[PDB]
């Protein structure tokens, strides 16, 4: 048939390392092309490299292609991963007249190396109001995994990598808030595994 | 300067109301293509044009019509928009139908199209700014501000931070996708958060001004509105906060 298959729905890898993304396809076409795209979180689509079915392994910048024509596998390799490389990557197959067939993509999360972790949960009051507060988990290691809230009246976002460029300081953070009565920051992330030395301010 | 432009970038429409999506390029590209990306999936090809007045059906042409009256334009026409045509639409263009190694095929920014039975569930966002805690300032000598946009529908929003009138990206992190407030309803409103972190001493300067801005994409003046509440037009809604001496 006409199918392109990207087995890895999601992959995590540390910064500056290399990653290999597999792409298999079945096709009755014997002259064709392979495209690789990078979709940013903004959903902006970006062309990276194209591999011709009659050419040797394409290479450009930090990207490299491993074309194994017999197995119909055309893996793209990214070296020296940067935080900007965290995105969803797509493998695409095209013919000799503009037609194309897309796989369903692969989400890459590049984990940064936190050199001085300091996990803490802080409470922040509204600039304008009262009662309306938010709890902030931040400065934890990228191997710590924040857990989806299991209480539908408490909202908790996934991890978030910010980059204070002026200080060469990267830190993770997550936000939790709720309208319920006696919602407290100490209770917000009980559904997640937080470090045992997680700072909870006493005053 | 090379760029692919789509209009509109965000579109809310009522079922069965005819609409056309424009795609244009000033690079005299021969080959242009339309795709739809459903969430979590890949791009499904709708129509492509190998040159002016050449049209061929892609994998999902049903319910769509195109024309290629010239090289510059390749509009996507939805004769009778239906709910299953709600998707993120990408228009692509390339120098030639079979690109050489050095040549790039350029993609537009995407068109977020939403087809609905009615627009009564459209709501603009409420936005608030949350000041950093004195404990973070004490513990880390840093200060994280949090912005919260709530009560909006759909998730056709863009959030940015502006410090002393200038947009900043260093120290910023925004959630990748907005989360549902009441996931059970398809018509659940959404919420979105983002963090901005600055040095502790920067927050303590009262001359520094912080603004979180949420661009909401909604109805147009052309769109009819019958409900009592304010018409949810395209608009900006912001919240502000000033630095505070210790």
């Amino acid at each position: 048939a006409q199918k392109v298959t990207q087995a890895q729905s999601s992959v995590s890898m540390p910064v500056r390392k290399a990653v290999t993304l597999n792409c298999l396809y079945e096709t009755s076409w014997w002259s064709y092309y392979i495209f690789w795209y990078k979709q940013l979180p903004s959903k902006e689509m970006i062309f990276l490299i194209r591999q011709g079915s009659d050419e040797q392994n394409a290479k450009s910048g930090r990207y490299s292609v491993n074309f194994k024509k017999a197995a119909k596998s055309v893996a793209l390799t990214i070296s020296a991963l940067q935080l900007e490389d965290s995105a969803k990557y797509f493998c695409a197959l095209g013919d000799t007249a503009g037609k194309s067939t897309f796989g369903d993509g692969t989400t890459l999360t590049v984990k940064p190396n936190i050199q001085n972790p300091d996990p803490a949960v802080y409470q922040l009051r509204d600039s304008k109001s009262s009662d309306k507060s938010v709890c902030l988990f931040t400065d934890f290691d990228s191997q710590t995994n924040v857990s989806q809230s299991k209480d539908s009246d408490v909202y908790i976002t996934d991890k978030c990598v910010l980059d204070m460029r002026s200080m060469d300081f990267k830190s993770n953070s997550a936000v939790a808030w709720s309208n319920k009565s006696d919602f407290a920051c100490a209770n917000a992330f009980n559904n997640s595994i937080i470090p045992e030395d997680t700072f909870f301010p006493s005053p | 300067e090379a760029q692919v432009t789509q209009n509109p970038r965000y579109l809310i429409t009522v079922t069965g109301k005819k609409l056309t999506v424009t795609c244009s390029q000033n690079m005299n590209h021969e080959y242009m293509s339309w795709y739809r990306q459903d969430p979590g999936l890949g791009l499904r090809q709708i129509y492509y044009s190998m040159n002016v007045e050449v049209t061929d059906k892609g994998d999902v042409p049903e319910g769509y019509k195109v024309s290629r009256k010239e090289k510059r334009n390749f509009p996507l026409i939805l004769e009778s928009p239906s709910p299953n045509q709600t998707s993120l639409y990408f228009c692509a263009s390339s120098l030639v139908s079979t690109p050489l190694p050095k040549e790039t095929q350029y993609f537009g920014p995407g068109t977020r199209l939403l087809v609905l039975e009615d627009l009564k569930n459209v709501f603009p966002p409420e936005v608030a700014v949350f000041e950093p805690s004195e404990a973070e300032i004490s513990h880390t000598q840093k200060a994280t501000l949090v912005c919260l946009a709530t009560g909006f529908y759909p998730d056709h929003v863009e959030l940015s931070w502006w410090v002393n009138g200038k947009e900043v990206h260093s120290g910023v992190c925004t959630d990748p996708q907005p989360l549902k407030e009441q996931p059970a309803l398809n018509d659940s409103r959404y919420a979105l958060s983002s963090r901005l972190r600055v040095s502790a001493t920067f927050w303590q300067n009262p001359r520094n001004h912080f603004r979180c801005q949420v661009q909401f994409y909604g109805l147009s003046e052309n769109d009819e509105w019958t409900q009592d509440r304010a018409k949810p037009v395209t608009q900006i809604v912001s919240a502000e906060a000033w630095g505070r001496a210790d």
